């Protein structure tokens, strides 16, 4: 078949990694297509990635990797069958997008807490922004977005409509686009 | 680049295991420090990447360097997990796809991470002066 958009991929920074891409034409990802992906490191191993659709031209991939570090580059190889469509290469640090915060709750003040969704030994934990958002849920465009840095996850406000809250994270240092929003909880 | 993220990156881990010390840190491995003859930078970064690769791929699975307790097999886990990261990074930084080792004098890990710790320091204080 075509390709007719490149696959353009996304990292947690973590342990996923996800591309995406168009071919022309309706297409089964899963059945006709595999992404084979490898690090380029002596020590290395091809791993395979079976595709699911996303749409019935588009295909995304999710490939695993269990440790990543900046200097890490992955060749990425999509084959139907025995025909190599297209060969290129993915740099995870350089295209990362954060895990987004989770375990939001609530709790004078009003107290918001949540997860750093990395753990302690990640180069990204210590590097994380959050941004919560908060709004009356009775009809928004009057909502407020706070932004807390990496030590703390929780968030005092002080300031008889009901809100909601969410909260997402990017990290600064890595150049990275914000994570997707947490789901969001509420409260009088 | 001066202080990239790699360099960055190193740095964090070579904190991170200094932190944790493991029976098997006392094990030896070639000092490439000695650094006898002319070399450049790269070729330090390379063969210190090398000098760590040839580390855990034997010691990792060692059931000598676990210990007896869950706290000490995951200090074991981590130490290999960390210097994996670190041979992989200065091996980026380097940019070489061979560089051999002849040297012959032998070091403990422990002293070979501190003097590796020291280049990595001056490099970092390099940018930011």
């Amino acid at each position: 078949f075509k390709v007719l958009q490149e696959p353009t991929c996304v990292s947690d920074y973590m342990s996923i990694s996800t591309c995406e891409w168009k071919m022309n034409g309706p297409t089964n990802c899963s059945t006709e297509l595999r992404l084979l992906y490898q690090l380029v490191f002596l020590l290395s191993e091809a791993h395979t990635c079976i595709p699911e659709n996303n749409g019935g031209a588009g295909c995304v991939c999710h490939l695993l990797m269990d440790d990543v570090v900046s200097a890490d580059n992955y060749t990425l190889d999509l084959w139907a069958g025995q025909q190599l469509l297209w060969k290129g290469s993915f740099k995870p640090s350089e295209h990362v997008k954060p895990r987004a915060p989770g375990n939001l709750t609530v709790h004078d003040t009003l107290l918001l807490t949540w997860s750093n969704p990395y753990p302690p030994d990640n180069y990204l934990y210590n590097h994380l922004t959050y941004a919560v958002n908060i709004w009356s849920e009775n009809d928004p465009a009057d909502f407020r977005i706070y932004n807390v840095t990496y030590l703390e996850p929780s968030l005092r406000i002080a300031a008889g409509i009901s809100y909601r809250a969410r909260v997402r994270a990017w990290a600064q240092a890595y150049n990275t686009t914000w994570s997707e929003w947490s789901p969001s909880t509420k409260w009088h | 680049h001066k202080c990239d993220i790699t360099l960055q990156e190193i740095i964090k881990t070579l904190n991170s295991l200094t932190e944790q010390k493991t029976l098997c840190t006392e094990l030896t491995v070639t000092d490439i420090f000695a650094a006898s003859k002319n070399t450049t930078e790269k070729e330090t970064f390379c063969r210190a990447a090398t000098v760590l690769r040839q580390f855990y791929s034997h010691h990792e699975k060692d059931t000598r360097c676990l210990g007896a307790t869950a706290q000490q097999f995951h200090r074991h886990k981590q130490l290999i997990r960390f210097l994996k990261r670190l041979d992989r990074n200065l091996w980026g930084l380097a940019g070489l796809n061979s560089c051999p080792v002849k040297e012959a004098n032998q070091s403990t890990l422990e002293n070979f991470l501190e003097r590796l710790k020291t280049i990595m320091r001056e490099k970092y204080s390099k940018c930011s002066s």
